[PDB]
RNA sequence: GUGCUGAAAGCAUCUAAGCACGAAACUUGCCCCGAGAUGAGUUCUCCCUGACCCUUUAAGGGUCCUGAAGGAACGUUGAAG
RNA sequence: CUCGAUGUCGGCUCAUCACAUCCUGGGGCUGAAGUAGGUCCCAAGGGUAUGGCUGUUCGCCAUUUAAAGUGGUACGCGAGC
């Protein structure tokens, strides 16, 4: 189908300073910087950023539509706040948040604690819980995967580390 | 299973994904035909 | 990074009920620092040692002479170390039979091992069947015979042949230690050793890591 | 008379310093094998002992063109049955280039005797200039 | 011989290649190779033989 | 094998940019050999500082006086052979 | 290709490689609760039975074992038995 990549304005908050392959970002979380395509630049005229290869062919525009996409994901970052839940499904199950040091208690024997990469906090309300809070996605993204692979749930109870929102089809059962 | 055969997508919810060569059936219904040819 | 001494005998003390006590006298009689390097010409850290009664006056010469570099008394061959951050020329020179390595854990040693001389398959393996009496056609002890008929072979290198044998390294690894009488020189461990009152052992901390 | 200019025993050696931190890799062995040879030479008649003298420095910055950074085969086999064999991608063995690599002309010479005898004789190193081990004297 | 002339004659540009050919061109200009190893010899000769084809090369 | 973020392909996607895990396999860690590593490496210490000649003279060739550090030889031997 | 000679099967001895892996190691799906399995992917580090019957290889049987792998090597091996 068609495709597009354009629309990424500059709220308030947020900051620009480009540099051609780098970029950053200022905002309220911070900022950001990251490699990107040589030969190639983008622009930023006023409210919006125009990303541009110079050169036409099949693995041009393509580059253009991670860029401006990635972005987005930073001014967003930086503003709004990251975040994502993880529910603990299953009895002696209970995540207590220490600051840097999450404490698990997941059936193995012994607990096991999972330092967060500084870049991310998080706060579980209720002796159940766990929510993620960052402003880049991409990061989040492990701490949230590492969090749940400690013991993702499994179809036949769903009793494991599932995200707030993940639905499972727990069912899963009998013989014959 | 994961399949190491050479099927091809078949069903609708299934995705064919390119990562490797691997036909792939992934869908949220069942991990059955998943059809991994690694 | 720790000294080396003549082993010398083995016993045990055998306790009332036990007799657990099985080590073998070590007498680690201390060493000789004071020589060592840096990065200004040679290897790493290192550290000679030297510990016997050579008799200084006559024997060996240069070696006696290649010691005066502020040393005190020439002993026999002289061994090296490594880091762990210890000593130097500026403070003695004269290590001793005890610091901070610490105690009661375990400490690995080096005899030399002995050398039967040639040895066989039957020898350095200790398997190969057959008889001697109605035998006396592979009676035994034989290689047993060994190779193909027809083929690339090539004997193929490094089977197990004969061989020989004769004063070799070693390392034990593990042995812990039940005793020490520093300057009295009296380290005790638990029994193999390698070498046999002819040895001189470099009796390491424990390389276990 | 018998035309063919004689072996003076490698007469003159001019001393050159590549740079090995460009970008051609692999590319770059021709013209440093043709070199220790006969290549801008013109007289001095090859075949017979002759060669020339140059230097690699880091050459630590290479990375071929494909994903050969990845690929090549490398193994030294050794004279022990048992089944050796020690295969090690190149970047795998880029970690310290000793003899390979950077000796890909060794491959590219007359190989055996004479040959041999330009071989490693150019020097390597990884890490252009500093303490250049090497002989300090007249290079370009 | 040709290994010396394609080692001497492309050092002052124009390959072995391209040489022989400007020297393909002339009405009498065609001596031969052998002698051809006036790269150890006349050296200034042979230079200026080169041009004799570089000049020459169309 | 598992994934993240992610376009190509208004989603999706483990990948095309880009990060992270991951086995008795591989490199290392442990033990032995190991500078003939002719690419013959390093460091410490010891010993030798008397006269002349003929050449086709920088190549040497040769005589007398010296002979060290050390090595070896012999002998007494060895848990070494 | 060997008939101016390349000694057969099985056993013993001692092996060396492959991987289409028997045990152990890591994974995917399961008509996978768990325990145990089924199957497929990856993996050759190491390990991988004593006897009864028979010339046997093999096989069946008794009893073990984590397991008692398939195959190449002149159906490995008689100037070795």
């Amino acid at each position: 189908s068609r495709v597009a990549k354009a629309p990424v304005v500059v709220p308030a908050g947020v900051d620009v300073k480009i540099n051609g392959q780098v970029i950053t970002i200022k905002g309220k979380n911070g900022e950001l910087t990251r490699t990107l395509n040589d030969a190639v630049e983008v622009k930023h005229a006023d409210n919006t950023l125009t990303f541009g290869p110079r050169d036409g062919y099949a693995d041009g525009w393509a580059q253009a539509g991670t860029a401006r996409a990635l972005l987005n994901s930073m001014v967003i970052g930086v503003t709004e706040g990251f975040t994502k839940k993880l529910q603990l499904v299953g009895v002696g199950y209970r995540a207590a948040v220490k600051g840097n040091v999450i404490n698990l208690s997941l059936g193995f024997s012994h607990p096991v604690d999972h330092q967060l990469p500084a870049g991310i906090t998080a706060e579980c309300p209720t002796q159940t819980e766990i929510v993620l809070k960052g402003a880049d996605k991409q990061v989040i993204g492990q701490v949230a995967a590492d969090l749940r692979a400690y013991r993702r749930p499994e179809p036949y109870k769903g009793k494991g580390v599932r995200y707030a929102d993940e639905v499972v089809r727990t069912k899963e059962a009998k013989k014959k | 299973m994961k399949v190491r055969a050479s099927v091809k997508k078949l069903c609708r919810n299934c995705k064919i994904v390119k990562r490797d060569g691997v036909i792939r059936v992934i869908c949220s219904a069942e991990p059955k035909h998943k059809q991994r040819q690694g | 990074m720790i000294g080396l001494v003549g082993k010398k005998v083995g016993m045990t003390r055998i306790f009332t009920e036990d007799g657990v006590s099985i080590p073998v006298t070590v007498i680690e009689v201390e060493a000789n620092r004071v020589t060592q390097v840096k990065d200004l010409a040679n290897d790493g850290y290192r550290a000679i040692q030297v510990t016997t009664g050579a008799k200084k006056a006559n024997r060996v010469t240069k070696p006696e002479a290649g010691h005066f570099a502020k040393a005190g008394v020439e002993a026999g061959r002289g061994l090296w170390e490594f880091r762990l951050a210890e000593g130097e020329e500026f403070t003695v020179g004269q290590s001793i039979s005890v610091e901070l390595f610490a105690d009661v854990k375990k400490v690995d040693v080096t005899g030399t091992s002995k050398g039967k001389g040639f040895a066989g398959t039957v020898k350095r393996w200790n398997f190969r069947t057959q008889d001697a009496t109605h035998g006396n056609s592979l009676s035994h002890r034989v290689p047993g015979s060994i190779g193909q008929n027809q083929t690339p072979g090539k004997v193929f290198k490094g089977k197990k042949m004969a061989g020989q044998m004769g004063n070799e390294r070693v390392t034990v690894q593990s042995l812990d230690v039940v005793r020490v009488d520093a300057e009295r020189n009296l380290l005790l461990v638990k029994g193999a050793v390698p070498g046999a009152t002819g040895s001189d052992l470099i009796v390491k901390p424990a390389v276990k890591a | 008379m018998k035309t063919f200019t004689a072996k003076p025993e490698t007469v003159k050696r001019d001393w050159y310093v590549v740079d090995a931190t460009g970008k051609t890799l692999g590319r770059l062995a021709t013209e440093l094998a043709r070199r220790l040879r006969g290549k801008h030479k013109a007289e001095y008649t090859p075949h017979v002992d002759t060669g020339d003298y140059i230097i690699v420095l880091n050459a630590d910055k290479v990375a071929v063109t494909g994903n050969k950074r990845t690929d090549k085969v490398y193994y030294h086999h050794t004279g022990h049955i048992g089944g050796i064999k020690q295969a090690t991608f190149e970047e795998m063995i880029a970690r310290r280039p000793e003899r390979v690599i950077e000796i890909a002309v060794k491959g590219m010479l007359p190989k055996g005797p004479l040959g041999r005898a330009m071989f490693r004789k150019l020097k390597v190193y990884a890490g252009n200039e500093h303490n250049h081990a090497a002989q300090q004297p007249q290079v370009l | 011989w040709i290994a010396r002339i394609n080692a001497a004659a492309r050092q002052n540009g124009i390959s072995y290649s391209k040489f022989i050919n400007g020297l393909k061109k002339a009405s009498v200009e065609i001596d031969r190779k052998i002698l051809a190893d006036i790269a150890v010899f006349d050296k200034v000769a042979f230079t200026a033989l080169v041009e004799k084809a570089k000049a020459a090369l169309a």
